[PDB]
């Protein structure tokens, strides 16, 4: 019912209810009448540039049933800061990537391929290595890492499951290193096919006249439809996969049991939380009020382990408090 | 038979255009090389033809160029070193050669590469081994 | 950028390490690209190699004005280490000195060479009468 | 090839060659033969609990090409990086002592080029790195750069009589116009005792390096040093040499569970010591961290409010040294 107008915006307004029949609308506009022709149903009230004039008390009264609608339209006087992780997007123009990360401040958008930094927001060398893109503003750093399938590589024995929220957008490239250039890739979807605006190919040779593959997939905006069990295959390579798990909200699965400890002042030694969660979590290491952030680090096997080791012989509780933008978490320590 | 042409893989890259340019950074852009003066105007085999020749060259410039030069050449005549996957026939008595900067043969091969790229697998080129004069 | 008549030297000119920056052009360099040399300079074991070396940085010039942005570069560095005969008012070649093509490998061969053998003396000698080349 | 066998230790010894085909291998043990079976190509010979029988002289052997390998199984020092100028070139070398054998790395400041050999000694922050299975002693070259703004308290640089002294001075100037000089005790230096090299930088402009040495100090060669050149300001450094390795250091204490404070211990000693803080049988090392006055001073924090006898322990390889801190 809240509308946020941020400066001279152009856009549309529209509302559906679940009736699509022989009803009618009327516009009631701030102290003003309108007029309206909709479609079956959802009606709507567009603008182009909202001026400071064109904001406030606005109304949409239906009649079949007798129905009112009220939108209250404010402009963006408030601009709150914010750091939301790096999306990727392929330039239309040629074969290259582009880092779409958002925040308030404006971050530093720049492409580690590992290691190797080079801080461009648009990546044209996407081959091999390990690619991740890294925003840092004000708040910090939040990192998107390209999903990469290397079937050049050692398969790992896990079969690598991809979590991301409908909406956002999938990105899986499929790289495949080969002697001769003949070798083809190919991307596949458990009894559904790859869509052709969700597929690009990119080659380039290595060493001795050796050929690197990329077949990278996408999807614009993720949804239901677009979760399952994708696979890689090479025409002189073993097909490898990974499954996709479509989230409706953020999440953090780690064994709290709120655990107790005791040890003398000789002995080596490092706390541990090992946790499964998306997306990547903010941590903290909390102890007597005195407050450490932590090295949140992957484990690869499936899951993250964040350590503590500064624990400098002092006793007592050492809580910590991890956190996403849709989940919360809180594990105690007791230590003797 | 052995007397066929055809590439199932594309054996055109995607960042040649980026080794002609690093080839190019470190070149002296009015070295004499050739290019054939008359060759049959064919839009099938014409890019191939002057592929070949072109591959001729980059191999005669590695045994005249530096230490590190040899890397630049040896790096841009792996970006067409495939058109050597055929048995292109020696050139005909009737193909004249003109001399032309390295830099043109260097442009000009680029522009060969992005013109045969989205044809190059869909192609038969078996009757491109005999390079023809107009 | 400086001034020139009379030609002597307090400090080296010549760098420890210029036969660095000569194999780093070579690296890059299409050994057989031709360049001329005097053919009939007059042996003059003070001003020789300076003749040559004014000769060489003479190319030097000639050949940054046709190379690609980075080559200039290498270029440049090899000039650099051969600009300071420009310090001294090297009157122009005359009527009787001959010039022969050679490879731009044989140039910067005998630049190095040149450097190599007036290092010692660069600071000691008097050559103001190297101002004009002989044949 | 060389092989460290701590104790009877369960470890895989495998060797492959990078051409994978029907090659047939034979291992040469100790004074005995041995069969062999391996994969396509890598070969190996792993071990259970390596007995000091289990040790020695084993070769292997290959034939598509004839080949042969030999390792030498072994069972279960550190001295500081020292300078020696190739007497080839203008270029530096790095002497590191050890057993086990180093890793001698020059760090030029980062950059980092493994060679134990360094030509590239323009500008920066250069210091060789020896690594073993000890671990990393470092020595920094002394470097004045005249061309750099000035430091304080006239660079006191120590050294033990018979080390080598090495002393870089850099300046950088716009035309390669310009000369370095060197003075010690108001005096031209020995003439086996100077070298100079130059490069030229950015703009054509010039970098000098004129560095002094000496191949085995002694009393004699003691004194203040000082580097001019010729477009710059004269900077001065004075050079302290000592007979052996010496620990120079200039008590009882009483506190209410309720104050901060912290035990020191201000010293003068070459070389870098190793230090220990020792209190009723558990020790715990030190951040013997330096004080630039013309000494370093080690500090100690973790009191636990425990009251009793402090004792600090610092010795180097040719000198010891220990403090009795009472608490009460
Ligand atoms: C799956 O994608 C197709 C093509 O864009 C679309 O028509 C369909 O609605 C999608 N399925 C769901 C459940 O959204
Ligand atoms: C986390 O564990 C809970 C246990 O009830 C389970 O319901 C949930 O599916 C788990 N989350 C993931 C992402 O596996
Ligand atoms: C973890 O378990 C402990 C012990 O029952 C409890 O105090 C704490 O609230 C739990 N934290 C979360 C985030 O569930
Ligand atoms: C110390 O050695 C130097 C070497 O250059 C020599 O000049 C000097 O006379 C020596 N001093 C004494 C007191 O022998």
């Amino acid at each position: 019912a809240a509308v946020e107008v941020d400066v001279s915006a152009s856009i549309t307004l529209q509302v559906l209810v679940d009736a699509p029949g022989n009803i009618s609308c009327l516009w009631v506009f701030k102290h003003s009448s309108l007029n309206c022709q909709p479609h079956f149903g959802v009606v709507s009230m567009v603008i182009l540039k909202m001026t400071e004039t064109q904001a406030g008390e606005y109304l949409l009264f239906i009649q079949s049933t007798n129905y009112t609608i009220l939108f209250t339209v404010s402009i963006r006087n408030t601009l709150l800061y914010t750091l939301r992780r790096p999306y990727f997007r392929k330039m239309e123009n040629q074969d290259a990537l582009v880092c779409i990360s958002e925040s308030v401040p404006e971050p530093i958008v720049e492409w580690v391929l590992c290691v190797v930094k080079k801080e461009e927001k648009v990546l044209h060398e996407l081959f091999g290595t390990d690619i991740r893109c890294c925003a840092r503003n004000e708040l910090g750093r939040e990192c998107t890492r390209l999903f990469t399938i290397d079937l050049n590589q050692t398969p790992q024995t896990t079969l690598p499951q991809l979590f991301l929220k409908v909406g956002e957008p999938l990105w899986i490239r499929c790289k495949a290193v080969h002697v001769n250039h003949g070798f083809g890739l190919t991307w596949e979807l458990e009894n559904k096919a790859l869509e052709e605006g969700n597929y690009f190919e990119m080659s380039t040779y290595s060493t001795n006249r050796t050929m690197i593959r990329i077949l990278f997939a996408f999807v614009s905006s993720v949804a239901r439809n677009d979760t399952g069990y994708y696979t890689c295959s090479s025409s002189k390579h073993p097909s490898q996969s990974a499954l996709v798990t479509i989230v409706e909200k953020g999440f953090i699965n780690a064994t709290n049991s709120s655990e107790d400890y005791e040890i003398d002042q000789y002995e080596e030694f490092c706390f541990s939380v090992r946790f499964k969660a998306y997306p990547q979590i903010r941590c903290t290491w909390t102890f007597s009020r005195k407050s450490f952030p932590c090295e949140q680090k992957g484990l690869d096997n499936g899951y993250s382990i964040s350590k503590f080791c500064n624990h400098k012989h002092q006793p007592g509780e050492y809580i910590f408090h991890a956190e996403n933008d849709d989940a919360q978490f809180t594990k105690m320590f007791t230590l003797n | 038979m052995t007397q066929d042409c055809s590439f199932q893989h594309s054996p055109i890259s995607s960042d040649f255009a980026v080794k002609i340019r690093e080839l190019s950074d470190y070149l002296l852009q009015d070295y004499p090389v050739t290019v054939a003066s008359n060759l049959q105007d064919e839009e099938l085999c014409g890019g191939l033809w002057r592929l070949v020749l072109a591959q001729r060259w980059m191999e005669r410039l590695k045994t005249v160029a530096g230490s590190k030069m040899q890397g630049l050449l040896e790096r841009v005549n792996t970006e067409i070193h495939f058109v050597t996957k055929c048995a292109f026939q020696p050139p005909p008595s009737c193909l004249r050669f003109v001399q032309t900067n390295i830099s043109r043969l260097l442009q000009e091969t680029s522009e060969q590469l992005v013109a045969l790229k989205p044809w190059i697998t869909r192609q038969n080129f078996s009757r491109c081994l005999e390079l023809q004069c107009q």
